[PDB]
């Protein structure tokens, strides 16, 4: 088997060497696409031990104060 | 050894270049300015003794539905859509000059006249059909019945 | 956003031949039972300049005006009225303030806001000084809420995202402080 | 019509696994192995080919196993399900969903947890969600947010039942724990 | 990115503070071409003693705005190339 | 004037005589461009482009079939019509344009009152994908469904192995 | 006269800053032809054309010119309508793609939040004024060409969109003005290079330049679609292709360079700093230096088009077919992943401001 | 002039024009569908006219490889 | 329930209120009927087509041409063209009749 195939469940490592050598355009298209979720996940590492999220932003209409209306409010009238 | 002769379609090519961005930077930037300066052509044309040095208003990109509102206000206050004043109070003339846009809305030209795309059941039965219209009818008919009571 | 709407103006002329718009005025003035108000004569340069000094003054009157707005349950147009005067007086003191007592910085603002397409990141300089006049005379001061003080975008000293084009007039003012003012 | 007690009207993914009888796991297995089983009994009604048995080459049994594992897991996932609705016998569930409640009241955190989702987000969520396990044999979807429409109320947490006196669980009011709707709209009634 | 946020929050901002004294402009504008269409709709109608003005809308809590118009006098029909020949907008040329 | 009218009725002549099939790809091509720029002005920009970007990749798809099926059929086949009857056809089909009979929908016009509640304002694409991917991501996952049916269905349709 | 003429200028001033952008861009194409010519020349160490006008800089108007005075070969004269619906097609497609290129901050003849989707779509009709050439055409090498140019599309279409579609993600916008001003503190080229890569290889594949010169491979189909073609309809199709190269250029400048945007931000200041901003002659100046840098980006990449011409052989187009679909489409579909990953990692999902 | 059928004749005698006329129809009700939702400033509409193109685009794909293959089977000898 | 009538900035637009209402009395309790419903249903209605309106603007345009007023002394004013909305139309002080800047803001 100087040259064989290799069986994935077998030979998980030398599976993955023989697709990186013979298929480039595959083994590494995968790589790259399987970072975006591997970031994903490691979120909750960033939000823990470099900095908080953001506060959202005011992207809801105006800001209603959550309040009855002050009756005793003059000034500027008629 | 730099060939110098093989580098004069380039400097031409970078002229280009400049001519295009060199009118359009200018030219654009002064109309506006100009037109910002009042209502009438003998402000716009003749500058004043008294008056400062020019500020000229650079084009306005990346523009939103705020923006329209703004540039229609400003045209009533102004004369132009990108006028400037900084006054507290507005003019009388600004609390009757608004401006209304009244428009039709029937469907696309293409849509009901096109040889193959008009060509639908229910479009036939809103061409060639009162079933639709008659019952309609009697809802702006109810309107003028219901005044007197 | 550019799309197209019956309630403004459209893009081109052509939108307006297809639509057959026409720009309706109208003659008549409210009735004489509502009563009558001085609008505000500021246009776009001159109210994103002012933006936040006049929510600084008149934040209980924009309040009022938005509750009635809220619990009018769809009468706001009508029953609000009164609280939209009080607003509009509001605003306009504002600005005549800001004629009166810092006339040559608020002027050198918004002038370079219609230098730089209205945008904030882009006249810090006149900006800076503006703040600083509006507060030792007017007692306002710019609040952006929901952070911390220390991290509003308008206070940052290195920020990341700077004009491409100085504005001249406002890098003589500014250079014109920082020797006179901070001795 | 046999109804129980309503528990969770979206229970959420981690809850429904957690939450899965020792029979579920029985269930889960047969499915696992039932369809490599199925393989071997068509063989054996009638043969893929000729007269005699001829056992399903192990590339068949592999890709078998994988789609029994999914169609266990699923069957397991709607049994699970129930229970939180209250279609079956919950009364374990009930016991067990009212310690961990009454435990997360008592520390002032919200039972359903916090979320990274806006308030919009939130409700759009379990919109898509919600009642989704009645098609799960179509196609799958999972409640994997935490969301606070799952059609109960916080009040029935407070009342005592059997057996729970001894709990020593103190409550404070709903408008005091965090990540509720009861206690975020402070400032701005459009903001929470 | 992360200062884009920022920069969105207060341009956000500034619009919200702006956005009461625009409004309660445009609320006095709608009022009073609401009043102005009920007007002309009275005087064409004077004359038919049955007819009510109102809206045509059955929700009398609810102010719906008329959003139609009649046409009258058009303005710039004798407008020609780079000068309106504007006839007089209040009352006749 | 409506040049829209003019180029229409251009259009309707030639379906009329259109014989062989490059010119009846030529009529596909000549109806999406009165809708892309009549969508282009008046009611829409972004579905003008939308329509730009997808249809013009399948007109070349289309195209590209037709050279290999054209089997000299339409090069020598006669005929007829008649230069009177085509316009006789087309002016009676130009009487009766008014695809509603709502009198009134169709001649009184409206306006809209715009109003500054919405200081957030974006492009109507950007509120097309916050419905898409959250209120309607059933739909969009469906779609990605269909289309993986479509690769799977026009390689097994079309393979020879 | 003055008074009405000083009013006739500005009613008719807008008109003529169209010319000044047409001519502008013109001009760049008409000395592209040279520059090619030259900077090929050299590389193969001959002079290139320096006999038509004082050092060469008349041989674009000589090839017009010449071009525009031959006859029109057709079956017949009512046949105009054949050699020329393609051509024109082509030329109307890349000219009007050029409207929303800004050579400075606002100064596009058409701005929208959609103009990236107008610069696809519009580059996408190009694509049947080729395919036009070849109507049941007696020509065998005209047909062929047609073949060959579908089949070019479908390669870098998809490859070319998406790579595009990845710069408007990363700045949530589909303005392009908007994604110049982005680059401000970072140029694209550096957190993307691969894409700037396969941005390059789809310009060369749109545009049927070598090494996937197979649609006019002189060496295989003499002169492809343009076998047939003489005089005005030779030229427009000459014209739309070198306008397609002086656009992809450009657009290379645009979404990984910067754009317009200054090299060094000290020296744009201190060179505006000798110009008074009351005066129309720093906004003059200013035009020409924010242009001028989108001039020397975009140089380098129509420098960079005759680079490859005189560096590679071509390659076969069923070769480019499998080179798209087996190694750029699961590369950028594959980053198209990668970058929200990134962003939503890092609380940095972006928003338009 | 639509009710005595008169598009039959505007479609041409090939297989492919009875395709390019199905595009043509259903291309009209995407385009009175933005029509309303224009109108209306509804979003919704919208969603529905982008997911016609798309499901429209789909089907044309479906009809062109049967036809292709429809086309293959006929000059299927290739004894060459 | 699912989101209808959305406006292009992602609320409601101008007839969601009307809809909202009519949603609000069908599925509550207390009615025993859909009548108390039915005029909510003609106000969302005349949201969208403003039929009725429409055609009460038929009448008094037919109705003043009986009358034989002319359209111009009981209209709106109105112009055409967006470069000739002139400061003298817009009442400006020193308002010139010169065409208005619309080809670029
Ligand atoms: C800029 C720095 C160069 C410099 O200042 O002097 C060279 C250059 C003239 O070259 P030169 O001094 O005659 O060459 C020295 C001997 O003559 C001849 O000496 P040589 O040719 O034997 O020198 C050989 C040298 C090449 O000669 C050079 O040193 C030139 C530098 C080329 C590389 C950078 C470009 O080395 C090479 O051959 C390898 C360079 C190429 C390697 C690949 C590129 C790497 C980058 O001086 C100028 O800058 C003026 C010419 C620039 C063009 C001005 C007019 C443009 C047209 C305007 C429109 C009308
Ligand atoms: C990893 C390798 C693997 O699990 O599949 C074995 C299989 C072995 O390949 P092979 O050595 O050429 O096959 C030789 C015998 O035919 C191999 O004969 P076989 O019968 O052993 O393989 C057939 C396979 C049936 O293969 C599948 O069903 C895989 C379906 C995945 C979609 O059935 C199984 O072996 C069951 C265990 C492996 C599948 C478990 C997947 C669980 C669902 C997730 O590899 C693949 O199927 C490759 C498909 C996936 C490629 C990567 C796609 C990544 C997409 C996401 C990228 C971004 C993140
Ligand atoms: C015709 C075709 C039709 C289309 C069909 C195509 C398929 C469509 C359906 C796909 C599935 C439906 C999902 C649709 C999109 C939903 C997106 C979403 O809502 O994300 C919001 C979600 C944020 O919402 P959240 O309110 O903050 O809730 C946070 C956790 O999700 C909640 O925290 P937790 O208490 O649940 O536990 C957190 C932690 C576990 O840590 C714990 O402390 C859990 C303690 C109990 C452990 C029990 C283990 C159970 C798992 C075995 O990790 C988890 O267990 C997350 C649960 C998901 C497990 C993996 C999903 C398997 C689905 C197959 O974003 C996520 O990061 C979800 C992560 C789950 C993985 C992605 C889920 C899709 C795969
Ligand atoms: C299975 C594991 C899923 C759990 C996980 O990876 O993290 C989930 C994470 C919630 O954890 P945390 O960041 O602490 O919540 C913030 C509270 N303020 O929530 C997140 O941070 C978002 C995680 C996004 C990645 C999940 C999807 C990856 C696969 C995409 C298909
Ligand atoms: C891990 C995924 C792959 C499972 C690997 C275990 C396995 O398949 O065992 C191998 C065996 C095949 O037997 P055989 O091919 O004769 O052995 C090699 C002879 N040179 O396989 C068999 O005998 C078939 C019995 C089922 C094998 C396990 C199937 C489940 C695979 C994991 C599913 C997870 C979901
Ligand atoms: C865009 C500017 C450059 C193109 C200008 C060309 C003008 C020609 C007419 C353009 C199409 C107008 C609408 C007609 C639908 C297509 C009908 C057609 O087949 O083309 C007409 C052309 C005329 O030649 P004729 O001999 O009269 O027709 C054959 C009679 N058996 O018969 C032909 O087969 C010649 C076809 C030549 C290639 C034309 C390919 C289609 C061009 C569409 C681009 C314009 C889009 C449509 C604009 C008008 C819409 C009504
Ligand atoms: C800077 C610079 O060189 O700007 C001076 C310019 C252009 O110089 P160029 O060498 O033609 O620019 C081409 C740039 N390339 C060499 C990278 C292709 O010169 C003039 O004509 C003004
Ligand atoms: C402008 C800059 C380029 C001028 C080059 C030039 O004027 O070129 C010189 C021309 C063309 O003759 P040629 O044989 O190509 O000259 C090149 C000499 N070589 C062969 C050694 C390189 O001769 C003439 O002056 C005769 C015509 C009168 C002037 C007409 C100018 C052309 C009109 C268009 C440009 C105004
Ligand atoms: C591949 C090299 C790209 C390159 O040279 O361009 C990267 C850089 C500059 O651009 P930057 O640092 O990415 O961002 C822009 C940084 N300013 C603000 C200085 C323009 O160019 C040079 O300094 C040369
Ligand atoms: C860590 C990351 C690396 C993992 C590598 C795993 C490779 C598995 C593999 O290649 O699996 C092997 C199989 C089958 O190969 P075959 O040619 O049929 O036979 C193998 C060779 N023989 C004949 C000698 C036995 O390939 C496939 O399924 C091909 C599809 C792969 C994905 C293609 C699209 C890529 C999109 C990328 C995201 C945008």
């Amino acid at each position: 088997a100087i040259g064989d195939y290799p069986v994935y469940y077998k030979q998980p490592i030398r599976w993955l060497s023989y697709h990186a050598h013979t298929r480039p355009h595959v083994f590494y298209a995968i790589a790259v696409a399987a970072l975006g979720p591997v970031f994903m996940m490691a979120t909750p590492l960033r939000r823990k031990f470099l900095y908080d999220d953001h506060e959202p932003l005011p992207a809801n209409g105006y800001p209603l104060p959550n309040r009855s209306r002050d009756k005793t409010l003059t000034g500027y009238d008629d | 050894m730099i060939p110098f002769e093989a580098l004069i379609p380039y400097a031409i090519m970078f002229a280009g270049f400049c001519l295009g961005g060199g009118v359009m930077n200018s030219a654009i930037t002064a109309d506006i300015t100009k037109r910002a300066r009042g209502p009438n052509q003998e402000i716009k044309r003749n500058v004043g003794e008294d008056e400062g040095p020019r500020n000229y208003t650079k084009p306005r990109y990346n523009t939103d539905q705020w923006d329209k509102y703004f540039a229609v206000r400003d045209l009533r206050l102004t004369g132009s859509l990108r006028g400037q004043s900084d006054n507290a109070v507005a003019e009388e003339s600004f609390k009757t000059n608004s401006i209304q846009p009244y428009s039709n809305t029937r469907r696309p030209w293409v849509l009901r006249r096109h040889i193959i795309m008009k060509n639908s059941p229910t479009k036939w039965a809103r061409k060639y059909s009162s079933r639709r219209d008659e019952r309609e009818q009697e809802i702006k008919d109810d309107y003028i019945r219901g005044m007197g009571e | 956003s550019s799309t197209h709407t019956n309630d403004s103006l459209n893009s081109s002329n052509y939108v307006d031949k297809l639509k057959d718009t026409h720009f309706v005025f109208e003659n008549d003035k409210l009735p004489s039972e509502i009563p009558d108000v001085e609008e505000v004569g500021a246009t776009t340069a001159p109210l994103l300049s002012a933006a936040y000094f006049i929510g600084a003054k008149c934040q209980d009157y924009n309040d009022d005006f938005m509750l009635c707005q809220k619990e009018a349950k769809g009468n706001g147009p009508i029953d609000c009225l009164k609280e939209g005067r009080r607003v509009t007086r509001c605003a306009s003191g504002v600005l005549k303030d800001l004629n009166t007592h810092c006339s040559d910085e608020f002027r050198l603002h918004w002038q370079c806001l219609s230098f730089s397409n209205l945008e904030y990141k882009n006249c810090r300089k006149a900006e800076s000084l503006l703040n600083k006049c509006v507060f030792e005379k007017m007692n306002l001061v710019k609040k952006i809420p929901g952070i911390p003080e220390d991290r509003q975008i308008h206070l940052k000293q290195n920020p990341v995202l700077k004009p491409v084009a100085l504005h001249q007039d406002s890098e003589v003012a500014f250079k014109k402080a920082q020797n006179e003012n901070s001795i | 019509m046999e109804t129980y007690e309503l528990i969770d009207s979206d229970p959420k993914f981690s809850r429904v696994v957690r939450y899965f009888r020792p029979s579920d796991y029985l269930t889960w297995a047969l499915g696992t192995i039932g369809a490599p089983g199925l393989m071997v009994l068509f063989e054996k009604i009638e043969p893929a080919k000729g007269n005699t048995f001829k056992m399903p080459p192990p590339s068949i049994m592999r890709i078998a196993t994988t789609i029994g594992f999914f169609g266990g897991f699923y069957y397991a996932y709607t049994s699970s399900t129930k229970r939180f609705w209250g279609y079956s016998e919950n009364a374990k569930e009930v016991a067990k969903d009212r310690y961990e409640v009454k435990k997360a009241l008592s520390e002032k955190k919200s039972p359903y947890g916090s979320s990274l989702l806006n308030p919009y987000q939130q409700d759009m969520s379990a919109r898509n969600s919600t009642n989704s396990q009645l098609l799960l044999a179509i196609f799958p979807w999972f409640n994997v947010a935490n969301h606070q429409s799952h059609g109960i109320d916080l009040r029935k947490y407070y009342e005592v039942r059997d057996g729970e006196e001894n709990w020593n669980f103190t409550l404070p009011p709903l408008d005091q724990v965090k990540d509720l709707d009861v206690a975020q709209y402070k400032e701005y009634s459009n903001y929470p | 990115n992360r200062e884009k946020i920022e920069l969105k929050r207060e341009k956000l901002w500034a619009r919200a503070h702006l956005m009461p004294l625009l409004q309660a402009e445009q609320d006095r504008n709608v009022v009073r071409r609401t009043f102005a269409y009920y007007k002309r709709e009275g005087e064409i109608m004077k004359d038919v003693p049955w007819w009510e003005v109102k809206s045509t809308y059955s929700n009398k809590d609810i102010f719906h705005p008329p959003q139609t118009v009649l046409f009258g006098k058009h303005i710039d029909r004798d407008s020609g190339l780079m000068y309106a020949n504007s006839r007089n907008r209040f009352g006749p040329d | 004037m409506n040049l829209e009218i003019l180029d229409l009725s251009i259009l309707g002549f030639y379906s009329l005589i259109s014989s062989n099939s490059f010119e009846s790809i030529a009529i596909l091509v000549a109806t999406i461009m009165p809708v892309i720029t009549e969508l282009w002005y008046n009611y829409s920009q972004l579905f003008a482009l939308l329509y730009t970007l997808i249809y013009v990749g399948a007109v070349v798809i289309l195209f590209v079939f037709i050279l290999s099926v054209i089997n000299e059929k339409e090069e020598y086949e006669y005929e007829y019509s008649g230069l009177f009857i085509l316009i006789l056809v087309l002016l009676l089909d130009d009487l009766d344009d008014n695809e509603s009979n709502d009198n009134d929908y169709n001649n009184v016009y409206i306006t809209d009152y715009a109003d500054w509640f919405n200081n957030y304002n974006e492009s109507d694409l950007s509120v097309i994908g916050n419905l898409l991917f959250t209120e309607y991501a059933l739909l969009l996952l469906i779609i990605s469904f269909i289309l993986l049916m479509s690769i799977i269905g026009l390689i097994l349709i079309v393979k020879k192995d | 006269m003055l008074n009405n003429l000083f009013d006739f200028i500005e009613y008719i001033e807008y008109w003529l800053i169209i010319v000044a952008f047409v001519a502008s861009v013109l001009i760049v194409v008409a000395y592209l032809t040279v520059a090619e010519r030259k900077t090929m020349g050299y590389m193969q160490r001959r002079l290139g054309p320096n006999a038509v006008g004082y050092y060469g800089v008349l041989m674009a108007v000589a090839d017009a010119l010449k071009l525009l005075s031959k006859e029109i070969v057709l079956p017949h004269n009512g046949d105009i309508i054949y050699v020329m619906s393609g051509p024109l097609i082509s030329l109307f497609s890349v000219l009007l793609s050029w409207a929303v290129i800004p050579f400075g901050p606002g100064l596009s003849l058409l701005d929208s939040e959609y103009s990236i989707i107008y610069l696809l779509a519009s580059g996408s009709i190009g694509v049947f004024g080729t395919v036009i050439v070849g109507w049941m055409s007696n020509s065998k090498y005209t047909v062929l060409a047609t073949v060959r140019t579908t089949a070019q599309l479908i390669s870098y279409e998809l490859v070319l969109t998406t790579v595009v579609f990845i710069i408007a993600l990363i700045v949530s916008s589909l303005n392009i003005n908007v994604i110049i001003e982005s680059q401000y503190n970072i140029w694209y080229i550096i957190p993307f290079f691969p894409l700037c890569l396969i941005f390059f290889i789809s310009a060369l594949a749109e545009t049927a330049r070598p090494p996937f010169d197979n649609v006019e491979a002189e060496s295989e189909l003499v002169s492809g679609h343009m076998t047939e073609l003489s005089a005005s309809p030779f030229v427009i199709f000459f014209l739309s292709e070198y306008c397609s190269m002086v656009l992809m250029s450009t657009l290379t400048a645009i979404f990984f360079f910067g754009g317009y945007l200054p090299f060094s931000n000290t020296i744009h200041h201190l060179i505006l700093n000798l110009f008074d901003q009351h005066s129309i002659y720093y906004f003059i100046i200013e035009g020409i230096l924010l242009s001028g840098y989108l001039a020397i980006k975009a140089n380098f990449f129509m420098f960079s088009f005759v680079w490859i011409r005189a560096a590679a052989p071509r390659l076969r187009y069923d070769l480019l077919i499998l080179f798209c679909w087996y190694v750029l489409l699961p590369i950028v579909f594959a980053i198209v992943v990668f970058a929200p990953g990134i962003l939503y990692c890092f609380d940095a999902l972006p928003v338009i401001i | 002039m639509d009710l005595i059928l008169l598009m039959l004749v505007a479609v041409g005698l090939n297989i492919i024009d009875i395709y390019i006329m199905i595009e043509i129809l259903i291309m009209g009700c995407t385009v009175n569908t933005i029509y309303s939702a224009s109108l209306d400033n509804d979003m919704i509409g919208l969603i529905y006219s982008l997911i016609q193109i798309i499901i429209a685009g789909v089907e044309s794909a479906i009809g062109l490889s049967i036809l292709v293959n429809y086309n293959r089977i006929r000059n299927s000898e290739e004894i060459e | 329930a699912p989101l209808q009538q959305v406006g292009r900035h992602g609320g409601p637009n101008k007839c969601f209120g009307e809809f909202q209402r009519v949603v609000e009395c069908m599925t509550n309790a207390k009615h025993d009927s859909y009548e108390p419903c039915n005029n909510l249903k003609n106000d969302y209605l005349e949201c969208r087509k403003h039929k009725v309106e429409r055609y009460k603007a038929f009448l008094m345009q037919k109705h003043a041409e009986e009358l034989g007023k002319d359209p111009e002394e009981i209209g709106a004013p109105f112009v055409r063209k967006r470069r000739f909305l002139t400061s003298k139309t817009l009442g400006l002080v020193d308002g010139d009749d010169y065409e208005i800047g619309v080809e670029k803001i």
